[PDB]
């Protein structure tokens, strides 16, 4: 088959993942382990947002998958019922003659079970004659391509939620694989290695300001206790001269300490934060690796499913020609024409429920 | 989709084998000295099935250039928007 | 270049549409096709 | 920051400027058609013998 | 045709 047990795995893989991957406000912003990056693409309440979108594309799945197995085996079950009955029935028309064939028509002969040939619909019930199978066919089959359509639409719904482009309603959806390369290319591109060396640059600018205004301090108290040795008078002159320069260097000495304890807070969360970026690449870096296995996966399940979807439709409307006005060589032809994509289709669901099982148990590993 | 939807009408017309079932008739008109009653009879429908054919080789293309023609829209609907030629003013100013 | 070979086949499957012969050059030129068309599937299918 | 406003509006009237030509040159084809009709459509009259109608 | 469904389009942008 060409949707293999490994597809199908790289699919739960990326199921399982998910589901680990938190959806709230608070949990993806604990999952990041920031606040408030300085740039737009990263802030948190986008990223709340595409995690949810992720939380939601992860849990519609499990509906898809049980609508991808439970279809399957009725497309193999209609898949044999049908070719039993039409593999007799072209057959046993071959026992007839062609000089006879023309003569006859379809209507000539929907009124017996035409040599014990006889059919199983959808409901479990039985039908023997062929102006009744054929009707009852005609039933079944149309039934088949309306349930086929819903698993199709569901298949490329979560297909196209995840690759991106319109959907079953019409909304363009924007991609899941390229909303993480574009978080994950915007996490190599940052300043987090810059700033951090042009924050430490002004820093060691400042301190270099402070290590010169404990040297003035040091100077105009020096000068400051002038006076008294003689000049209790001149104790107020140079007091007033230096003892207010003392007193403004130590007010610049009180201004900048207390702002390089705040530069240095900013370096030390941000140092912290280009920590959580480069970490935070690595989880979307997984991520975006599970989901470019499962972008593979499901193109080649939804090229099976369009396979299979073709040939249910094209064996449809092959089949509404079918009417008793037929003669009976023409009926042959149309209605082997009918029941040849029905072998594929059988072919297919054998290839996809062998394919199908084998990797539920395999994915217990 | 186009080409999921057309490989399976492809082999539609190749192994339909109904002109096999005609050289069945071609065994039965003029090998037998038949009657002129089914000797029209078994051409009538060899009329209808050739025709058959026809309308089964028609309805092909009908199905296949709905899709080519539904694509060459697509192609020219792409091919079309210049997008290159409008902005190498606008790069060259923001790249002085 | 797949719109010609969409275009020159079918152009060529009704110029044998006006004849109608049951020619089996007919499912030769079918044959070309369609395993190009097969062709064209299996990168999709190999596109791994 | 404005001449980048006044950027896109220029790239705006470059695409509006192409699409309203191939829209002109349609209706100037179908206005010069449906003129051409009316007068040759003018020529009608009785004597006109049937051929020649 | 000429004037393409991407010519409306540029206009009414």
């Amino acid at each position: 088959g060409i949707f293999t047990k490994g597809d199908l795995i790289n699919i739960k893989l990326y199921v399982k993942h998910s589901l680990e991957l938190p959806f709230t406000l608070e949990g993806v912003k604990e999952y990041i382990g920031y606040n408030d990056i300085d740039i737009d693409g990263l802030k948190p309440a986008k990223m709340a947002t595409l995690f949810k979108e992720i939380h939601d594309h992860a849990l519609s799945w499990s509906g898809v998958e049980s609508k991808v197995q439970q279809q399957s085996i009725d497309l193999e079950n209609a898949g044999k019922q049908i070719t039993l009955t039409g593999d007799e029935i072209i057959s046993v028309i071959d026992q007839m003659p062609i000089i006879e064939r023309v003569k006859n028509k379809l209507g000539d002969l929907t009124d017996k079970q035409l040599a014990e040939i006889t059919y199983t619909n959808d409901d479990k019930e039985i039908a023997v004659e062929l102006g009744n199978i054929l009707e009852s066919m005609k039933k079944d089959i149309k039934r088949q391509q309306e349930n086929t359509q819903k698993v199709k639409t569901a298949v490329s719904d979560f297909k196209l939620k995840l690759i991106g482009g319109e959907l079953s309603d019409g909304t363009i959806a924007q991609g899941l694989q390229p909303q993480i390369s574009s978080k994950k290319k915007l996490m190599d591109d940052n300043n987090l290695s810059t700033t951090i060396k042009d924050l430490q640059s002004k820093i060691d600018e400042k301190n270099k300001e402070i290590d010169q205004f404990q040297k003035d301090y040091n100077k105009y108290v020096g000068l400051a206790f002038s006076g008294m040795v003689g000049g209790i008078i001149s104790w107020a002159i140079t007091g007033g001269i230096f003892g207010d320069k003392a007193e403004k260097a130590r007010k610049q000495k009180n201004k900048l300490i207390d702002e390089v304890k705040d530069l240095q807070s900013q370096v030390k969360d941000k140092s912290a934060l280009q920590t959580s970026v480069q970490n935070l690449s690595l989880s979307f870096a997984g991520i975006h690796t599970s989901m470019v296995d499962a972008e593979e996966a499901l193109n080649h399940l939804d090229f099976m499913w369009n396979t299979m979807l073709t040939q249910i439709t094209t064996s449809r409307d092959k089949f509404d020609d079918i009417n008793d006005a037929l003669k009976l060589t023409s009926f042959v032809i149309a209605f082997k024409q009918v029941i040849e994509p029905w072998r594929d289709v059988q072919g297919s669901a054998a290839q996809l429920i062998q394919t199908f099982d084998e990797a539920l148990a395999e994915y217990k590993k | 989709d186009s080409l999921a939807q057309l490989a399976p009408v492809l082999k539609q017309l190749t192994s339909d084998a109904a002109f096999q079932t005609i050289a069945q008739i071609d065994e039965a008109l003029a090998d037998p000295s038949l009657s002129k009653d089914d000797r029209e009879a078994l051409t009538l429908e060899r009329n209808n099935l050739i025709q058959n054919l026809s309308k089964h080789i028609d309805n092909v293309i009908v199905s296949f250039t709905g899709r080519t023609s539904k694509l060459t829209n697509k192609i020219s609907d792409i091919s079309d928007m210049v997008i290159a030629e409008r902005l190498q003013d606008l790069v060259t100013q923001t790249e002085s | 270049k797949i719109e010609q070979v969409w275009i020159s086949f079918a152009e060529q499957l009704h110029k044998l549409s006006n004849d109608e012969i049951n020619q089996q050059d007919l499912s030769n030129l079918i044959n070309g096709q369609l395993d190009f068309l097969n062709n064209l599937t299996l990168q999709y299918n190999k596109l791994k």
